[PDB]
RNA sequence: AUGAUGAGGUUAAUAGGUUCGAGGUGGAAGCAUGGUGACAUGUGGAGCUGACGAAUACUAAUCGAUCGAAGACUUAAU
RNA sequence: GACAAUGGUAGGAGAGCGUUCUAAGGGCGUUGAAGCAUGAUCGUAAGGACAUGUGGAGCGCUUAGAAGUGAGAAUGCCGGUGUGAGUAGCGAAAGACGGGUGAGAAUCCCGUCCACCGAUUGACUAAGGUUUCCAGAGGAAGGCUCGUCCGCUCUGGGUUAGU
RNA sequence: ACCGAUAGUGAACCAGUACCGUGAGGGAAAGGUGAAAAGCACCCCGGAAGGGGAGUGAAAUAGAACCUGAAACCGUGUGCU
RNA sequence: GAUUAAGUUAUUAAGGGCGCACGGUGGAUGCCUUGGCACUAGAAGCCAAUGAAGGACGUUACUAACGACGAUAUGCUUUGGG
């Protein structure tokens, strides 16, 4: 099985709308200046 | 004015370094370079180094107030694709694609 | 699988070296055509 | 529970652990084999706080076979680090005797990373 | 599968540990005794015990961020 | 000014458009040629100008001459670049942690433990290969990941026979 | 009234060469910065690669993968939808 | 009360489409010529045991490659040119 007609600019980019990465969850970090991950440690 | 700078013929697939750019694009700076240092993405520490490069040229060259930048623009656009292949059963080999990017960032501020 | 070429210093010498082709009519028309050619490489 | 990998590796593998967070106290390592091996060092402990020698030849069943651990100069063992100043240290403690703290991913497999010290 | 669904997130029993249990196994180790011994008996339904039941904040569910209303027009009726 | 005729495949006939070169004539051009790009411009068609941008040398017009004179199709040849798709694959197998190094470490070094082969995954050598051996540097590319490492890169150096 | 880099020799470039075959043999691709190397001192981010200034230059929006730089193809911004 | 009732309409764009603007890749197009191609006219038509054709290996201060040259080696003598 191997496609009949190749995808369009169009539909190949129809398709992708689902496709990325989203914004990490993150949070001001220790009194440190720093920025880190939620839930995950300060670091020095 | 707002400045840039740009990472020409880095070895990462623009498809790739296209979704960290993605989240980047129009950021405040700091926020920015948060979401750069946070993702878990490749492209992250490179598009990392590339906003930082571009603040810093925009603070010597342009004495900019560093903390009011925005992200202006960013993006990446195809680099010169090196070809390589892989062998494979029945002695046919197949063609392979390693990609590069010229990543492109633009930090900003009042315009006018 | 064993392929075929099993290498031999001392038979590919005969039968491709210089003396072997010049030992004939043949090899010198060989050598001829190579020198004619302009090879970099004439015989083994 | 949970896996890595085969019964028998996922046995050396928490042993190995085990062992070697009573020696160095505190270690890093995935989410998920610290979570696994919380279980395992508590128990130590537990075997440990009680004394008898049942309970410490249980506990030498499953911890890896050798340390120096040597501190200020030669000795313990671990089992006998185990059964010693560590089991000394927690006699009055509820349970508990392990944290986890979480690193963020790890560089090369994107694994997420966590130290599991023990207090 | 992932996501989705549901139980919880300190004013907390959501998982781990801890203490009891249920069920499963069948009599731990050390010791004492009887044997020339292999072994047997006692201590003692012993010891061990994933997922199943309870109790307990001892470890961890931290700080925090984002999303989300101010209600169009006409006509009839109060 | 009338009045007729003007669908069309194989095919016959006719008039023309454009490309290259030549000849003669006459012209443009660093105050910016060709080419390229955009435009809402012109002729009945093939097609022709004009303006702005780019570009930084060469070009048109007229009459005639001659042709490697016009492309969308040949599972045509070459080059590039898509689709498939962040899909398949990443080549039999046990690793874990501590300590180093480093810009960066699942992957390099050291250590401890654990594991695997053990008529062999050990040892010595014939073919064949022909510097891959060594040491100190290095990390673009090769390595199916990573790389500080390498059978990769640079620099230097290594094979000693009367029996 | 021959070619002008897929053309003209296979070869405008150290071609009968990379490469391919036991061998006879087969047999490529690859021309162009500028007038002048004046080939970007110096400062800035970065380990470097790369890049922003400052400069050379008529021009580097001529920067070495360098004249022009079409199309496929890939991206950012959006007016109408 | 915009309350009640009936009816009619809009905004949304996760993403997509057309138009445009700015880029990237790529190396067509133009311009160019170091090389070819087909002929003209004239010289020339053989070299070798006095060891050729073509090679191999060497020679430069530093030397991998081509050319030159050869243990007198990136050249020596000699006569003329300059
Ligand atoms: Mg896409
Ligand atoms: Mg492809
Ligand atoms: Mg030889
Ligand atoms: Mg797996
Ligand atoms: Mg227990
Ligand atoms: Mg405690
Ligand atoms: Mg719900
Ligand atoms: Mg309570
Ligand atoms: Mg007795
Ligand atoms: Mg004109
Ligand atoms: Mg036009
Ligand atoms: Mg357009
Ligand atoms: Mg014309
Ligand atoms: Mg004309
Ligand atoms: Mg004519
Ligand atoms: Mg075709
Ligand atoms: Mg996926
Ligand atoms: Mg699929
Ligand atoms: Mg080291
Ligand atoms: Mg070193
Ligand atoms: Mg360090
Ligand atoms: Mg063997
Ligand atoms: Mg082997
Ligand atoms: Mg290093
Ligand atoms: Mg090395
Ligand atoms: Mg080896
Ligand atoms: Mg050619
Ligand atoms: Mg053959
Ligand atoms: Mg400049
Ligand atoms: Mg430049
Ligand atoms: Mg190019
Ligand atoms: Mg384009
Ligand atoms: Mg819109
Ligand atoms: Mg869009
Ligand atoms: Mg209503
Ligand atoms: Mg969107
Ligand atoms: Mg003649
Ligand atoms: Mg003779
Ligand atoms: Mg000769
Ligand atoms: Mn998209
Ligand atoms: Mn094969
Ligand atoms: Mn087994
Ligand atoms: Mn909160
Ligand atoms: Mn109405
Ligand atoms: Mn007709
Ligand atoms: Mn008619
Ligand atoms: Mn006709
Ligand atoms: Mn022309
Ligand atoms: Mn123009
Ligand atoms: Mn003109
Ligand atoms: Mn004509
Ligand atoms: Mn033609
Ligand atoms: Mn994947
Ligand atoms: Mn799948
Ligand atoms: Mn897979
Ligand atoms: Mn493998
Ligand atoms: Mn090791
Ligand atoms: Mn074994
Ligand atoms: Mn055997
Ligand atoms: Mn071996
Ligand atoms: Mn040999
Ligand atoms: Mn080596
Ligand atoms: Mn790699
Ligand atoms: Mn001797
Ligand atoms: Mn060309
Ligand atoms: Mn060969
Ligand atoms: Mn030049
Ligand atoms: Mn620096
Ligand atoms: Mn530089
Ligand atoms: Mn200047
Ligand atoms: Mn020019
Ligand atoms: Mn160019
Ligand atoms: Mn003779």
């Amino acid at each position: 099985a191997v496609p009949k007609r190749r995808t369009s600019k169009t539909r190949k980019n129809k398709r992708r709308t689902h496709f990325k990465i989203s914004v990490p969850g993150m949070t001001e970090c220790p009194n440190c200046g720093r920025e880190y991950k939620l839930s995950h440690r300060v670091c020095k | 004015m707002e400045a840039k700078a740009v990472a020409r013929t880095i070895r990462i697939a623009p498809r790739k370094v296209r979704l960290v750019l993605d989240l980047i694009r129009g950021k405040n700076a700091a926020e920015a370079i948060a979401i750069l240092k946070l993702t878990n993405k490749a492209s992250s520490p490179v598009i990392e180094k590339v906003l930082m490069s571009a603040l810093a040229n925009a603070e010597h060259n342009y004495d900019m107030n560093t903390d009011e930048l925005v992200v202006k623009e960013a993006y990446a656009n195809e680099g010169p694709t090196l070809k390589r292949f892989r062998p494979r059963a029945q002695g046919r080999a197949s063609a392979i694609n390693k990609r590069t990017s010229h990543i492109t960032i633009v930090v900003s501020d009042g315009k006018e | 699988v064993k392929r075929t070429y099993q290498p031999n210093k001392r038979k590919h010498s005969k039968v491709h070296g210089f003396r072997k082709r010049m030992s004939t009519k043949n090899g010198r028309k060989v050598l001829a055509r190579r020198r004619r050619k302009g090879r970099k490489v004439l015989s083994a | 529970r949970k896996l890595g990998r085969t019964s028998d590796q996922r046995k050396a593998m928490l042993r190995d652990l085990a062992t070697s967070l009573i020696i160095s106290e505190r270690i890093e390592t995935t989410e998920a084999r610290a979570k696994e091996v919380r279980s395992v060092v508590e128990k130590l402990i537990t075997l440990g706080k009680k004394g008898d020698l049942a309970s410490r030849r249980n506990a030498a069943k499953t911890l890896r076979n050798v340390e120096i651990l040597n501190e200020d100069e030669t000795t313990q063992t671990a089992l006998q680090k185990l059964f010693g100043e560590i089991a000394e240290r927690y006699t009055e403690r509820q349970g508990g005797y392990t944290r986890i703290l979480k690193q963020g991913p790890r560089r090369g497999d994107g694994a997420e990373s966590v130290i599991i010290e023990l207090v």
